[PDB]
DNA sequence: CCGGCACTGGAACAGGATGTATATATCTGACACGTGCCTGGAGACTAGGGAGTAATCCCCTTGGCGGTTAAAACGCGGGGGACAGCGCGTACGTGCGTTTAAGCGGTGCTAGAGCTGTCTACGACCAATTGAGCGGCCTCGGCACCGGGATTCTCCAGGGGATCGGGC
DNA sequence: GCCCGATCCCCTGGAGAATCCCGGTGCCGAGGCCGCTCAATTGGTCGTAGACAGCTCTAGCACCGCTTAAACGCACGTACGCGCTGTCCCCCGCGTTTTAACCGCCAAGGGGATTACTCCCTAGTCTCCAGGCACGTGTCAGATATATACATCCTGTTCCAGTGCCGG
C-alpha cells in the first residue's frame, strides 16, 4: 500500500537535456526564457496521450498500463509509431 | 591562455555531433517519475509496463525535435539566429495547436 | 484430395500469403461478401511495397560498411526517397535519429 | 500457453533474400517491417470497404482493391504498383 | 461702404433640386462599433472608436453606447461663432470669436445639390456676364455641392497656400458629407482659412491674395 | 477664370480598412463564376477526355478553394507581423504553407 | 475546343477581395503570380480524386458527391451539399 | 401484433429514431452483433449535440433583429464556442463567412 | 410519372428538437442540410470507434459500454461531461419499464 | 605646393593544441538453423441471390443570342513604409572546480495478467400486421412596397403700428 | 413752437412642407392536410458468446551498495539584439474608357436512374494433410578499448602601402 507521494517532478528535464534537444533539431544559439517554455510545451503533449492510454486501459478492466494502450492512443492524433508492436 | 576556442563553434559541432546518433537525449529515471505522475490525476494506483515507458519517452523527443525544426525557421524570417520564446508560439499556432 | 496440394501464393508466383490474407480481410469486418481474386491483387502489392524499402535500405546499409540492416537504415531510405516520404509522411520510426542538415545562414565565413 | 503470435517475419525475410542475397537484418527492425505492412493493410482495406458501401455494393474485387490503390498511393508507386497486381491477378486465372 | 452682402437664403440641411435623388438608408446598412458603457465619452475624440478613426458617423439606435455617444457630430450642431470681419480688398471674410481645439467639429458645409449639365450651363450663363463664380464645391459624380444661391457661414471661408483648418469627408447615416476639422488649436481670433484645389477651364487670371511666404503661386497651384 | 473646390483625398489605409471590416461581414463568394468555371473545366481535361460537370459540382469546388485561401491569409499576416512589417511579401506564403505541413 | 490562359481569370481585385476578408492591410505586387500558383495545385489533386470517384462507377458526369468525398478524403470536410 | 404498439424512442424518451439507429448500426458493417442497448445510447448522444448548437445558434439569430436561422448563424455559433470548435475543427460550413477580427497592430495609431 | 423514390433524413427530428429550445423561431432550407451532414458525420464517427474498441478486445458486440468509452475518446472536456450522463439516464429509463 | 628620414596603417601562414580517424585484440550475446508438433489452409460438392445485360423515360447538361451595366483595366500623383547603416550595452557561450543524483548488479515478493471449465441469459432469425413517415396539394399570412390624409413646422408673404425729415 | 406722407422693428394669411400614422396589395418561401406502402413492433424458438470461479507463474515494485558521468555554480568578454536616422520607391487612391459577366429566353439530345430476367460466383460443410510457430543451439558481426595520423581552428610575428606633417 506504499503510496509514497510525488511533487515536482517537472523540473528533471534540466538546462542540458532541453539543450540537446535543440541542438539535434538544428539551433544554433538559445535564448535564455525557451527553458521555461518547453517544460510547459511538453507537460501538455503528456496529458493529451497519458488521459487516452488510461482510458483505453479502464475499457478493459486492467489496472497496468500496457505498451499497446500507448500505441493506439497515439494512432489516434495522428502520430503513429513503428517498432513497438503495431 | 588555454586556447579559448571562439564562439560559435563548440556549438555548431555538437549540432553535426547529434544528427548522427540516435540514443536518448533526456535521463531514463527524472522522465519516468514525471510519467507516473501525471497520471495520478485520472485513477490512481496505476501500474505502467517496462515498455509503455519507453513508448513515451520516443513520442516525445521525436515531438520536441521537430518543434524546434520549425522554431529555427521563424528566427530565421525574423532576421535572427537565436530563438525566443515568441517563435514557439507562433510555430504552434500556425500549426494548429493553441 | 487426388490431386495433390498446392498453395494459392504459387499459382500467382508470389511470396506473401494469400491464403492468410484472404482470411483477414473476410474476419476483419470490412464488408459481407468478399470476392475470389481480391487477395491475389492485395497480396501483390503488399510484396512489391516491402520490396521497395528494402532495395533502398540496403544499399543505406552498405554505405556504413556494415551486414545487418538497422531501424536507422530505414529512416535514412525513407526520408531521402520523396515517394515514401509523402506515404509516410506523418509516421514516427523509433530508435530513427534526424537527417543531416543544419542551415544555411549559420555557417561561418 | 504461449499459444502463437503470428507475423509476417518469415515472408519478408524471403522477400530479403531477393535483393539483397547476402544481407541480414536485426530484430528491432523486423518489428518495424512487421508494422510496417500490419498499417498498409488496414488502410488500404479500410478504402475498398468505403468505396464498396458508397456504390450500395457487397463484394470487395478486383477492381475496389485496385482503384483503393490510386487513392492511397502517390505519383510513382500507384503506376508501378498497379501493373505488379494485374499480372499475379492474369497467372492466377490461367492456371 | 458699410453696404452688407447680397442675401443668401440661410439653411440647415441640403436641398435637392436636379436630376439627382435620395439615398436615405435603413437601419440594417450603418456598421456597429464596438465601444460599450464607458468613460464619459464613448465614441469621443480620444476614445479609439472603430468608427471615428474610420470617418463615419455613428447611430443612436445601433450603438451601444446607448445615446450619449459622443460621435454624433452632424446632428448637435455646435459651431462657430461672430461672422463677417473686414478684409482689405477680398470681399468680406470671416474669423472666430471663441477659442477651439486641435481637431474639433468646426462648422459643416451645406448648400444645394446640382449635376454637372446643370453645372456647366450654370457657368456658362454666369461667364457671359463674368459675374465671377466663386461658390462650387464637389463630391462625388453626378453631386455637387454649391453655395452660390443659398448655403450657410461656411460660404465667406477664406483660402490660403497655409492653411488652419482642412475640408474632410465624412459619412452620415448612408450619405456622404462635408465637414472641415481644425489642423492646429487656436485662441479666438484669428481667421479660419483651408486649402482647395480648382480645375481650369478656361486660363488663369487669378492670384492668392491671402498672404504667405511661398502662397504667391496660382489660384490652381500650390 | 472658372474653378471647382475638391475636397482631400482620403488619407492612404482608410479604404483598406472599410474593405476589410465589410467584407469581413457578408458571406456571398468572391470570384467571378464563368471564369472559375472555364478555369476548372480545363483542368480537369488532363485526367479524362470529354466529361460533364454537375451544376451543383462546379459550385461545391468553389466554396472549397475561397475557404482555402481565405484560411491562407490568415497565417500569412502573422508571418508577416512578426517580421515587424504590415506588407505581406511572397516568401510569407511560403514559409506559411513550409510550417503547416504542405511542403 | 481546347481550353487555356484560363488561369488569368483569378484576376488582381478578385485575389484582393480574398485578401480583405483574410485581414491584409497592405499587399505586395509580386502576391498575384504567386496566388494563382498555390490556387492550381489544390485544384488538381482534388479534382483527380474525383474523377477516381467518378470512374471507379462507370459514370460520365462528376457528380456532386465525388467532390464531397475527395474532400474528405484530406481532411477537409464540407458541409452543407450532401 | 396481439397488443397496443409502442415505439422504442417514447420509452426511453427521446426524439430521434431508436429504431432507425439500430438499422444503420446493424447495416454498416460496424461489428458482427449489436447489443440492445447501444442505439438508445446512441440516440441520445444525438440529440444533445443538436440540441446544444441550435440553442446557441437561436441565441446569435436574435441578436440580429432576425427570426430564422440562416447559415451564417451556425458559423457565429461553433467558432464562438470553446468547445464545439475543436470538436469541428477541419471542418467548413457552407456560405458561413469568418469572424470579425482585426488584427491589434494594423489599426490607424492616434 | 415513377413516384421517386424515398430519401430519408433527419430533417424532421431536427425540427423537432428546435421547437423545444426556442418555441417561437423557425429554420432555413439551405441551413437544415448543414444540421442533417452534422448528425451524419457524428454518427459514423461514434460509430466508428466503438467497431475499433470491441476489435482490439477480441469481442464480437457493440453494446451500452463500448459507446460510452467511444464518447469520452472523442467530445472534449465539458461536452463529455454531460452526453454520458444523459446517455446513462435514457438507459435506465428504458430498462426500467 | 609638392616631398623626404622615419613614422603610420593594411595582409598573410606556420605552429601548436585540439579533435576526428586510421588499423587491431578480444569477446560476447543475438541471429540464423534444424526439430517436432498441431491447426488452419486446400480439395470437392451443393444451394440461393447479388450482380451483369438489354431496353425505356425523361431529367437536365450543354449551346446559342441579345441586352443592360457593373466590374476590370490603365495611367498619374504623392507620401508612407521597407531597407541599409551605426552605435550602444545586455545577455549568452565557453571553460573549470565541485556536488548530486543516474546507472548497474543482485535479491525478494507478491499482485495481477493469462488460461481453462461450465452454463446461462441474450441476440439473431421468421411470420404478420398496422401505424409512422414521405411526396404532393393548398393555403394563410407576415411582411416588402406604395399611397392618403395631415399634423407640426416653417416660410414667403405683403402688411398693422412706430419713425422721421422736414412741414406748417 | 405742433403735425404729416412716406418709411422700417415687428406680425401673420395663406401656402407650403414634409413627414408620422395608418392601410391596403403582392408575394418566394415556409406551415399544414391527406393517400400510400413498407419498415418497425410483437411474439416465440434456438444456439452461442460472454460472465464467473478457480489456478499457475512472471514480472513490476522496492531495497541496497558502489562507481563516475552528468548537473551545477561562477566568472569573463564578446558577438549580436534593438533602437535610431536617412532615403527612395513602390503600392494606394482617383479618375476614364473598355469588355465580358449576368440574366432571360428557346432548343435538341446524352445519359442517369429504373426494371425485368437469367446465369454463375461466393458462403458453407466435410475431409485431410503440410506449412508455420515455439524450443533449444552454435558461432560470428559488431561493440569495446589502445595507439597513432592527419584535418581543422585560432593566432601572432613578419610583411607591403602610404604618409606623419613639416617646409623651403
Ligand atoms: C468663397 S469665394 C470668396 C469671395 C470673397 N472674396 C470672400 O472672401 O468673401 C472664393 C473665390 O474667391 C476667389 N479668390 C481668389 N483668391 C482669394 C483670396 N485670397 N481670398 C478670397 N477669395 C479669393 C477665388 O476665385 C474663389 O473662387
Ligand atoms: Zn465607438
Ligand atoms: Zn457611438
Ligand atoms: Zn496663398
Amino acid at each position: 500500500r506504499h503510496r509514497k507521494v510525488l511533487r515536482d517532478n517537472i523540473q528533471g528535464i534540466t538546462k542540458p537535456a532541453i539543450r540537446r534537444l535543440a541542438r539535434r533539431g538544428g539551433v544554433k544559439r538559445i535564448s535564455g526564457l525557451i527553458y521555461e517554455e518547453t517544460r510547459g510545451v511538453l507537460k501538455v503533449f503528456l496529458e493529451n496521450v497519458i488521459r487516452d492510454a488510461v482510458t483505453y486501459t479502464e475499457h478493459a478492466k486492467r489496472k497496468t498500463v500496457t505498451a499497446m494502450d500507448v500505441v493506439y492512443a497515439l494512432k489516434r492524433q495522428g502520430r503513429t509509431l513503428y517498432g513497438f508492436g503495431g | 591562455k588555454p586556447h579559448r576556442y571562439r564562439p560559435g563553434t563548440v556549438a555548431l559541432r555538437e549540432i553535426r555531433r547529434y544528427q548522427k546518433s540516435t540514443e536518448l537525449l533526456i535521463r531514463k529515471l527524472p522522465f519516468q517519475r514525471l510519467v507516473r505522475e501525471i497520471a495520478q490525476d485520472f485513477k490512481t494506483d496505476l501500474r505502467f509496463q517496462s515498455s509503455a515507458v519507453l513508448a513515451l519517452q520516443e513520442a516525445s523527443e521525436a515531438y520536441l525535435v521537430g518543434l524546434f525544426e520549425d522554431t529555427n525557421l521563424c528566427g530565421i524570417h525574423a532576421k535572427r539566429v537565436t530563438i525566443l520564446p515568441k517563435d514557439i508560439q507562433l510555430a504552434r499556432r500556425i500549426r494548429g495547436e493553441r | 484430395t487426388r490431386a495433390k496440394a498446392k498453395t494459392r501464393s504459387s499459382r500467382a508466383g508470389l511470396q506473401f500469403p494469400v491464403g492468410r490474407v484472404h482470411r483477414l480481410l473476410r474476419k476483419g469486418n470490412y464488408a459481407e461478401r468478399v470476392g475470389a481474386g481480391a487477395p491475389v491483387y492485395l497480396a501483390a502489392v503488399l510484396e512489391y511495397l516491402t520490396a521497395e524499402i528494402l532495395e533502398l535500405a540496403g544499399n543505406a546499409a552498405r554505405d556504413n560498411k556494415k551486414t545487418r540492416i538497422i531501424p536507422r537504415h530505414l529512416q535514412l531510405a525513407v526520408r531521402n526517397d520523396e515517394e515514401l516520404n509523402k506515404l509516410l509522411g506523418r509516421v514516427t520510426i523509433a530508435q530513427g535519429g534526424v537527417l543531416p542538415n543544419i542551415q544555411s545562414v549559420l555557417l561561418p565565413k | 500457453r504461449k499459444t502463437r503470435k503470428e507475423s509476417y517475419a518469415i515472408y519478408v525475410y524471403k522477400v530479403l533474400k531477393q535483393v539483397h542475397p547476402d544481407t541480414g537484418i536485426s530484430s528491432k527492425a523486423m518489428s518495424i517491417m512487421n508494422s510496417f505492412v500490419n498499417d498498409v493493410f488496414e488502410r488500404i482495406a479500410g478504402e475498398a470497404s468505403r468505396l464498396a458501401h458508397y456504390n450500395k455494393r457487397s463484394t470487395i474485387t478486383s477492381r475496389e482493391i485496385q482503384t483503393a490503390v490510386r487513392l492511397l498511393l502517390p505519383g510513382e508507386l500507384a503506376k508501378h504498383a498497379v501493373s505488379e497486381g494485374t499480372k499475379a491477378v492474369t497467372k492466377y486465372t490461367s492456371a | 461702404n458699410s453696404r452688407k452682402p447680397p442675401p443668401y437664403k440661410h439653411i440647415k440641411a441640403n436641398k435637392v433640386i436636379g436630376k439627382v435623388q435620395i439615398q436615405v438608408a435603413d437601419l440594417s446598412e450603418i456598421p456597429r462599433c464596438n465601444c460599450k458603457p464607458a468613460d464619459e465619452n464613448p465614441c469621443g475624440l480620444e476614445s479609439e472608436c472603430l468608427n471615428r478613426m474610420l470617418q463615419y458617423e455613428c447611430h443612436p439606435q445601433v450603438c451601444p453606447a446607448g445615446d450619449r455617444c459622443q460621435n454624433q457630430c452632424f446632428t448637435k450642431r455646435l459651431y462657430p461663432d461672430a461672422e463677417i470681419i473686414k478684409t482689405e480688398r477680398r470681399g468680406w471674410g470671416l474669423r472666430t470669436k471663441r477659442s477651439i481645439k486641435k481637431g474639433e467639429f468646426v462648422n459643416e458645409y451645406v448648400g444645394e445639390l446640382i449635376d454637372e449639365e446643370e453645372c456647366r450651363l450654370r457657368i456658362k450663363r454666369a461667364h457671359e456676364n463674368s459675374v465671377t463664380n466663386f461658390y462650387m464645391l464637389t463630391v462625388t459624380k453626378d453631386r455637387i455641392i454649391d453655395a452660390g444661391p443659398k448655403g450657410n457661414y461656411s460660404r465667406f471661408m477664406n483660402h490660403s497656400c497655409n492653411p488652419n483648418c482642412e475640408t474632410q469627408k465624412w459619412t452620415v447615416n448612408g450619405d456622404v458629407r462635408v465637414g472641415l476639422f481644425a489642423l492646429c488649436d487656436i485662441p479666438a481670433g484669428m481667421e479660419l482659412t483651408f486649402n482647395y484645389n480648382l480645375d481650369c477651364l478656361g486660363n488663369g487670371r487669378t492670384e492668392c491674395h491671402c498672404g504667405a511666404d511661398n502662397c504667391s503661386g496660382f489660384l490652381g497651384v500650390r
